[PDB]
């Protein structure tokens, strides 16, 4: 509810295996909340992707993404380190609802599918050595 | 090759080092250099200063001061201290050689380091340099005019 939608593109439908779910993409700008309120009435840009759901209940996750919202908010204002992603979803019918996506979406099964090995051979062929800098955050970003 | 002499690798170090003894044992006329303590001191004040640096923070990376030249860190509190204690014996090792053949040139050049504006600010603090230089005069110094010939 941040953000004012520009437009949508025509080629980026394709439904996924399942009850018809699809998966769309926009091109939207971020204003905010109190200036869309003001500028709702009279009339920093991205894409996002967003998950429609039929037929299947959507209340649980949002208890759960209070919760992690909740835990994210404590971490910071204690001073450590912890790293959690609160995806975005609201229920809108019975059984309908809407997901938000996470940028650059790559599931560990199909890595799994493609590789049939341990993460480890994929970091080092990503990355390179454990003797590299690279190879240093991305295990201090893990272990966050 | 001092400043190769803490490289990051394993054997980088050990031919570095195998090439230094080498050049020291057949130039011994570079021990009593005015430009080698200097840098030698500059380099040892980086890494001490270095030993407690906030690992996690990024860039490892130092400048070696009137020396274009870049020094590279491990990322464990172990490594570094290894390798600064390792590091802290060579620097006596020579200081001692100087100052056992030579003592004059060597002393003179001590006593003009100590005569710098920027380094007296930070005196207050460790300053890791000026108390090597300041600590490695005494044991290896000899006896005066009066005192030079005498049967115990």
């Amino acid at each position: 509810p941040e953000a004012i939608v520009l437009d949508i593109d025509y080629k980026s439908g394709t439904p996924m295996q399942s009850k018809a779910p699809y998966l769309a993409k926009f091109k939207v700008k971020r204003c905010g909340v109190s200036e869309l309120e003001k500028e709702g009435l009279r009339c920093k840009i991205s894409w996002q992707a967003a998950i429609f759901k039929v037929g299947d209940d959507c209340r649980q996750d949002m208890l759960a993404l209070q919760i992690i919202d909740l835990f994210k908010n404590i971490f910071q204002l204690v001073g450590l380190d912890l790293f959690v992603f609160p995806y975005r979803v609201v229920a809108t019918a019975p059984g309908c609802g809407v997901i938000e996506c996470i940028p650059d979406c790559t599931s560990r099964d199909q890595l799994g599918r493609q590789t049939d090995f341990g993460m480890y051979d994929y970091f080092t062929r990503q990355y390179g050595d454990e003797s590299t800098l690279a190879f240093q955050q991305a295990r201090y970003n893990f272990i966050r | 090759l001092l400043v190769n002499f803490n490289h990051i690798h394993k054997r980088i170090r050990r031919v570095a080092d195998k090439y230094l003894s080498g050049l020291v044992d057949k130039f011994p006329h570079l021990l009593w250099s005015g430009t080698v303590l200097k840098t030698m001191l500059d380099i040892l004040q980086t890494l001490s200063l270095s030993l407690s640096a906030d690992i996690h923070k990024d860039q490892p990376y130092y400048d070696i001061p009137d020396a274009p030249y870049r020094i590279t860190v491990p990322d464990t509190y172990e490594a570094r201290e290894s390798i600064v204690k390792d590091f802290a014996a060579r620097c006596g090792m020579i200081l001692q050689e100087a100052m056992k053949w030579a003592p004059t040139v060597t002393k003179s050049h001590l006593q003009e380091y100590l005569n710098k504006h920027q380094n007296w600010v930070s005196g207050l603090s460790q300053h890791t340099g000026l108390a090597m230089a300041t600590e490695s005069i005494l044991h290896f110094a000899g006896y005066n005019k009066q005192n030079t010939t005498l049967g115990a």
